[PDB]
RNA sequence: AAACUUUCAGCAACGGAUCUCUUGGCUCUCGCAUCGAUGAAGAACGCAGCGAAAUGCGAUACGUAAUGUGAAUUG
RNA sequence: UUGAGAAGCUCAGACGAGUAGGCAGGCGUGGAGGUUUGUGACGAAGCCUUGGGCGUGAGCCUGGGUCGAACAGCCUCUAGUGCAGAUCUUGGUGGAAGUAGC
RNA sequence: GUACGUGAAAUUGCUGAAAGGGAAGCAUUGGAAAUCAGUCUUACCUGGGUGAGAUCAGUAGUCUCUCGAGACUAUGCA
């Protein structure tokens, strides 16, 4: 199946570009005084459950497989049998040699690295 | 004594679970999907069947109610024959009579871990690059003294220097051509 | 120190700096933005007319209340003034310019100005950071015939 | 301590090095030398074999001859030639002396056994293409056999002798047969075959037909430095991963009753035969070595970094010295100082 | 002192004492200098600055300049005779590249092209071993053969080989600059460049010296007038290639000084591996390994 | 773990008073180990340092300098040893601060005072 | 068009948040009973080799005696 | 036919603004017990980013740079646990302006 | 570099690229410039011949468990 999203821009909270006291995660206005929250037709959009997803090509990435953070070489032992529908996503904190590690066992478990390159430089 | 080790493990808290964001994992040696589910996890499910390599030669792994109590035999082993066919047929031989969700288990994870030894030994015999680690210690290092070494040069300078002494000293023809009319004279007054 | 500009490579190029100098902030940077990307030698012979009058510096940014001159029209900016205290920071500045090169041994007759900065301090007034790029102008070498 | 010398380049530097000479530091004395030789790439040296006290340095154009270092500085004592054909194809890979009998081993298997005095020769062919091979020392007369894909198999003149045999009769093409070869381990972790090339072989019977149940240990391209035995059967009795780079040199420590190795990136290290794992390793080398000798409570490790240290018995290294060209052997003679 | 307020009071006072009698100590030397300037002299011969390059560990292989036979001997009898003989061997560059190397390691691979005539461009395709190359590419008339080693579209390394049995040089590049980076920079032509090579003190200097002088062809056309360095410097060797004319500079003390427009690229190398033989990074046998801390010491250089 | 309510665990108490100990605790806070050639005939796992001791170097930068010590510095808990100094820019020597716990002891200087502390601590001489 | 303003990015400034610590606080618990006309608590002044919002001390003054440890102090 | 975390799986219909209010499931922060044969000087936390990824969202995962000693996921316990606003408290910095003015 | 661990935001200056006819700000759909990611690197699968052996031997032994189940050491590799 292919995968599709039913946005692609994030929601902005209100009035999150003017004012840098104001961070741009959301947050639902809570005055019946708003423009926002009566729905007014030009202002932002709110996240609702109809932007919700499809229930199977959901957690995927692009590509189909969805992520799996593997932080260490017997966390990726586990995707031996799910190497078609999951991506050993290395945790960031892992150092560039527990990586390296990972990566060469991996690869004989045909299991996708998504960033197998990092730390790494190959010769 | 099943179900009460499916209530306690499955649903409170059981030390090989992973929470995933759309699955659940369990970290067991012994498990033949790798998903903590109910016909899948090796603590609840207690007859239970799996395949996993050592060293080299696929093994299955057999469990029954009247071992239970006894952790250290708990498991016998059967060494998976290289044939695949031949493996096959040998599963189904010791696992005759269980139920047709759990063998389908097993073969597949003869499937899975043939293809694992297929691919590694392919793998291995390829010639492939060296992933060698980086290390910010080092290359910080590198990158300050780089700049250190560089001003410390007079790069452009040492090069003018000598470039006029292999002229002045006449590595070319007396007259050349990469020079002008009037300055080769004030090489010929020096 | 590390400095804030690109250029002023070892080649050709030599630099000075001036922190925490007791002048206003919005006055020595009208004077810096307008000696920036001169020659080195003819910013001399600028600044002494500012120091007798005879050529003002225009105020491009911090406009406030500049009375018009005769000779604002130079550069065309409508309003222009003498500061002499600002000017005379640089001056102290651009002799460490000079005697840097002339410690390096650089080419002083090719010899412009390519970046000066102008920053704010740590208010005790409204005091200044200055830091000066000198450079060689980067000649250009004539091609050689075809191939 | 005294030890002679000889480069790619053929000349000959004999030292008279002694303890605490750190060429790289200023305080310390400067190397004694006596050099000489032809300056020739054509003569370069190869292998430094050391009779009693004469040196029998080989060269690369066949010039193999006879050193004495009694005389200071050393005299040519006698030369020998070897004829061009086995310098066309073939090239020389060993020298080894045992009861008077003095190999030239080559790269195809042709065995020039020279004698030293009586010098009647005998030459012998064998398998495929060799890269090592060695003398019993307490035995006369046995040899190992070793290269790629030509795993080590022992021809002996005489596989009884039971003390020793007289010196004409050895090395009669007539007589010479493998009393023993050797068979390869099983299949590797993944259903592999364990690819043999043997690079260097040593005879371990003193540190572990009569005198039978012969033990050495070789060590393989691959990095598996293997040890060996006849009456525990073909297959070798250890095998270890001693290093990933290929081994280029083994040899024996007859003071610490223990079996060194080396490597092409100088992981010169001592090697536990009794708790079988590696104890300690020869440290400040950076570069290929190219031969190590040993003698008595010291070693000589002359290496690609154009220089000759002296370790001993417990990895101290005690002299250190630079050499001005690419040295290929390294012969230990005084293991006392130079005051002695 | 645990306070921070007293800290910085007790030494700001502390400086401004310093910072006054080292000129009351200068002060004084002011007015006998000008009285004699002999005393001016011994002192300046005294308290010269020191330097790291005058601050280097001692180490004993630093060939000087004065004509020693074993080292002539040597080097007019190795592989890169043929390079510095009287046949003088045009050298033919292979130019290849890591496998599934990407845009940005391509158009770095026509700057170095640039720098060399003699020099094809043969990208690295499918299932083939650098091993492999060396002895398929010197049956073809090649001299040496570069490897251009990218990762994560980004060059960071270069290995050169010697054929079909030489040293081969695993550097890597370092501070990248394209041409087009450059501030007046300029256009190059077909001219066959010129060569400097400084500051390679050691002996190891003049083993990749060499290695670095077998890539230029052994006499070059001079109507291009143009010039490639590679400086050595605190065992970084930068590569810059130029462009000169030469013009009067009164400074200088011949009154002749040229100017230099740079062309490009603008790398800076490292030396990790020497292997005498064909590059082989695990079959090798190593003539110079690089001690990644042993080189803590800006006072120790191998180069 | 240990079982006295008269020793303290926290990390406070034992902080404050190692680094505020007066000059007679920080001096049997700063003692050497015995190289293993006198740890058999004095039967002493450790003795307190004394000046004028003839000691090695087993860690640190300076590994294996031996020397003898000059001054037992014993405010800023280090040993100052015979000529194993850095160097300093303006062209004098300084001194390097090596820990007490790390040197090795090879030859006492042997007192009145020792010999008494030797010979009922475990050992003779 | 340049300038000016605005916006983006890089760099330099400003500024001291975040993170990490912690000879400090706060709280609970346990043992103990001990100031003064034989001059207390407190105050002033002095005393250091070089001491300056601090300490110790009393003209025997950054303390003596007696015991114990045992060779330091430090800029 | 294996789709038994029966707290799972599966089939089919209708429905979808929402104030006071009512109900439910989750996200995040500091500490506590258990757990990950947990991550870490080959660089932990933080921080910055014209990089990529997920979730409807609160949020999370990650590449690059910086940096230098600690830190996190899961199941429970616990609270000094979430800020745009209070002529809010403290600190820092702007426009007014080099104007008012001496 | 004592204006000293990390060094956020406001805020200031320079440089680069843009935009600006008495309003910007944001949302939606796309153009132009810049730039980023995607495994696509190669892998896969199918006969004969040659060699290697092991779970094969009309084969001999050891140990731990439970007749045989694994781990082995030989010897052949039918």
């Amino acid at each position: 199946v292919n995968i599709i999203k039913k946005r692609t821009k994030p929601f902005k909270r209100h009035q999150s570009d003017r004012f840098k006291r104001v961070g741009e995660s959301w947050r639902k206005p809570r005055g019946i005084d708003s423009c926002v929250r009566r729905r007014f037709r030009g202002t932002i959009s709110m996240p609702k459950i109809g932007y919700g997803n499809n229930k199977k090509t959901r957690y995927c990435m692009p590509n189909g497989l969805k992520a799996f953070l593997v932080r260490n070489v017997s966390d990726v032992e586990l995707l031996l049998m799910h190497n078609k529908t999951y991506a050993a996503e290395i945790a960031g904190n892992v150092s560039a040699r527990k990586r390296v590690e990972i990566v060469e066992k991996a690869r004989a478990l045909g299991v996708k690295v998504t960033n197998a390159g990092a730390k790494v430089r190959s010769q | 004594q099943d179900e009460v080790i499916w209530q306690v493990v499955g649903h409170e808290f059981c030390s090989y679970r992973i929470k995933g964001e759309a699955q659940n994992f369990c970290r067991n040696e012994y498990n033949v999907t790798g998903l903590c589910n109910r016909q899948s996890c090796p603590l609840a499910n207690s007859r239970y069947a799996t395949v996993r390599e050592d060293n080299g030669k696929l093994y299955l792994y057999m469990k029954t109610i009247e071992r239970a109590h006894f952790p250290s035999k708990l498991w016998q082993r059967i060494k998976l024959s290289k044939n695949y066919a031949k493996a096959l047929e040998q599963i189904d031989q010791q696992l005759l009579y269980w139920p047709g969700r759990q063998i389908h288990r097993c073969k597949q994870r003869l499937t899975r871990l043939t293809q694992y030894l297929l691919k590694a030994r392919r793998l291995a015999l390829k010639h492939q690059p060296a992933l060698i680690p980086i290390k910010p210690k080092q290359a910080h290092r590198e990158a300050s003294r780089e700049r250190k070494a560089l001003i410390a040069a007079k790069l452009e300078k040492n090069i003018e220097k000598e470039l006029v002494k292999r002229l002045k000293s006449g590595v070319y023809g007396d007259q050349p051509l990469n020079v002008n009319e009037e300055i080769w004279n004030k090489v010929l007054a020096a | 120190v590390r400095y804030s500009a690109s250029p002023a490579l070892e080649t050709k190029c030599a630099k000075a700096r001036g922190a925490y100098l007791r002048t206003h902030f919005k006055n020595s940077r009208e004077v810096a933005f307008t000696i920036n990307g001169m020659s080195l030698k003819k910013a001399f012979i600028f600044l002494d007319n500012v120091k007798e009058h005879k050529q003002a510096v225009p105020f491009r940014r911090f406009n406030g209340g500049v009375g018009r001159t005769a000779q604002g029209k130079e550069f065309g900016v409508t309003q222009a003034r003498w500061p002499v205290k600002s000017v005379k920071f640089f001056y102290d500045l651009l002799k460490n310019a000079e005697a840097n090169a002339e410690a390096k041994g650089l080419d002083m007759d090719k010899l412009i100005i390519k970046h000066v900065q102008v920053n704010a301090a740590p208010k005790q007034s409204s005091p200044s950071h200055i830091e000066i790029i000198v450079a060689e102008e980067e000649e250009a070498v004539p091609k050689a015939n075809d191939t | 301590m005294k030890l002679l010398l000889g480069d790619e380049i053929g000349q000959l530097k004999f030292i008279e090095i002694k303890k605490g000479t750190d060429t790289s530091n200023p305080e310390s004395e400067a190397p004694v030398i006596q050099k000489f030789g032809e300056l020739d790439r054509e003569k370069g040296v190869l292998f430094m074999l050391k009779h009693e006290m004469n040196v029998f340095v080989a060269r690369k154009n066949g010039t193999i001859e006879c050193w004495n270092v009694n005389q200071e500085p050393p005299i040519l004592s006698s030369l020998w030639q070897l004829d061009s054909s086995l310098l066309e194809t073939a090239s020389i890979v060993s020298m080894k002396y045992s009861n008077g009998w003095l190999m030239l081993a080559l790269s195809d298997g042709n065995l020039l056994f020279r004698h030293i005095e009586s010098s009647k020769l005998r030459k012998l062919q064998l398998h495929g293409p060799l890269s090592a091979v060695e003398l019993h020392p307490r035995i006369p007369g046995i040899i190992a056999a070793g290269g790629k894909e030509n795993d080590v198999c022992l021809y002996s003149c005489n596989p009884t002798c039971k003390s020793n045999i007289d010196e004409l009769e050895l090395w009669r093409t007539e007589n010479v047969v493998k009393v023993f070869q050797g068979k390869n381990v099983k299949n590797d972790s993944l259903n592999l075959r364990v690819r043999v090339w043997i690079t260097g072989i040593v005879f371990t019977e003193d540190i572990i037909d009569e005198s039978l149940c012969f033990h050495f240990a070789t060590i393989t391209h691959y990095g598996q430095l293997r040890f060996y035995d006849t009456k525990h059967g073909r297959r070798p009795v250890s095998t270890f991963d001693v290093s990933t780079s290929p081994l280029s040199h083994v040899g024996l420590l007859p003071s610490i009753k223990l079996l060194y190795f080396a490597d092409k990136r100088a992981q010169i290290s001592i090697f536990d035969h009794s708790k079988k794992k590696v104890i300690g390793r020869f440290q400040g080398v950076k570069g290929a070595p190219s031969s190590i000798h040993c003698l008595g409570n010291v070693v000589a490790i002359t290496g690609l970094d154009r220089n000759v240290r002296i370790f001993d018995a417990d990895r101290k290294p005690l002299a250190n010295a630079y050499i001005k060209a690419l040295p290929t052997s390294i012969i230990v003679i005084n293991e006392r100082d130079a005051e002695i | 002192i645990k306070n921070k307020i007293v800290r910085q009071q007790q030494y700001m006072k502390a400086l401004h004492q310093k910072n006054k009698d080292k000129l009351e100590r200068r002060k004084e030397r002011a007015k006998e200098e000008e009285k004699d300037p002999e005393k001016k002299r011994l002192r300046l011969s005294e308290n010269i600055p020191a330097t790291i390059e005058s601050k280097r560990v001692y180490d004993e292989t630093i060939i000087e300049d004065k004509p020693d036979e074993e080292l002539q001997a040597e080097l007019k009898d190795d592989e890169f005779s043929a390079y510095f003989s009287e046949e003088r061997k045009v050298p033919k560059l292979l130019v290849t590249t890591s496998k599934r190397a990407s845009r940005k390691c391509y158009d770095f691979a026509s700057e170095l092209l640039d720098c060399f005539p003699n020099a094809e461009f043969r990208k690295r395709t499918g299932d083939i071993e650098v091993h492999e190359i060396a002895e398929a590419a010197a049956k073809r008339g090649y001299t040496d053969l570069l490897v251009l080693n990218e990762d994560r579209k980004k060059t960071n390394a270069l290995t050169l080989v010697h054929l079909p049995n030489g040293p081969s040089f695993y550097f890597t590049l370092s501070n990248l600059q394209t041409a087009k980076e450059i501030s007046n920079h300029g256009r190059s032509t077909g001219h066959i460049p010129e060569l400097i090579i400084n500051n390679f003190s050691t002996r190891l200097g003049m083993t990749v010296a060499r290695a670095f002088q077998s890539l230029f062809i052994q006499t070059p056309q001079i109507q291009g007038r143009q010039v490639v360095t590679i400086h050595c410097q605190r065992d970084f060797l930068f590569f810059r290639r130029h462009r000169y004319a030469f013009r009067e500079k009164s400074n200088m003390p011949d009154g002749i000084g040229t100017g230099l427009q740079e062309l490009g690229p603008r790398f800076t190398m490292r030396l990790r591996m020497v292997q005498k033989g064909v590059w082989d990074r695990k079959e090798g046998e190593v003539f110079f390994e690089s001690n990644a801390g042993e080189e803590s010491d800006r006072r120790k250089f191998w180069l | 773990m240990k079982f006295s309510r008269d020793v303290t665990s926290s990390r406070r108490k034992q902080r404050k008073a190692h680094f505020g100990a007066p000059s007679s605790v920080r001096r049997v806070l700063m003692s050497a180990p015995l190289s293993k050639e006198l740890r058999e005939q004095y039967k002493i796992r450790s003795l307190p340092v004394r000046r004028d001791d003839q000691i090695t170097v087993i860690r640190g930068s300076n590994k294996g300098r031996e020397g003898k010590i000059t001054s037992v510095y014993r405010k800023k808990f280090l040993l100052l040893i015979e000529r194993v100094t850095r160097e300093k820019a303006n062209g004098a020597s300084a001194p390097v601060g090596i820990d007490a716990s790390k040197v090795v002891i090879t030859k006492l200087h042997l007192d009145k005072d020792r010999k008494d502390l030797i010979v009922r601590k475990g050992g003779k001489v």
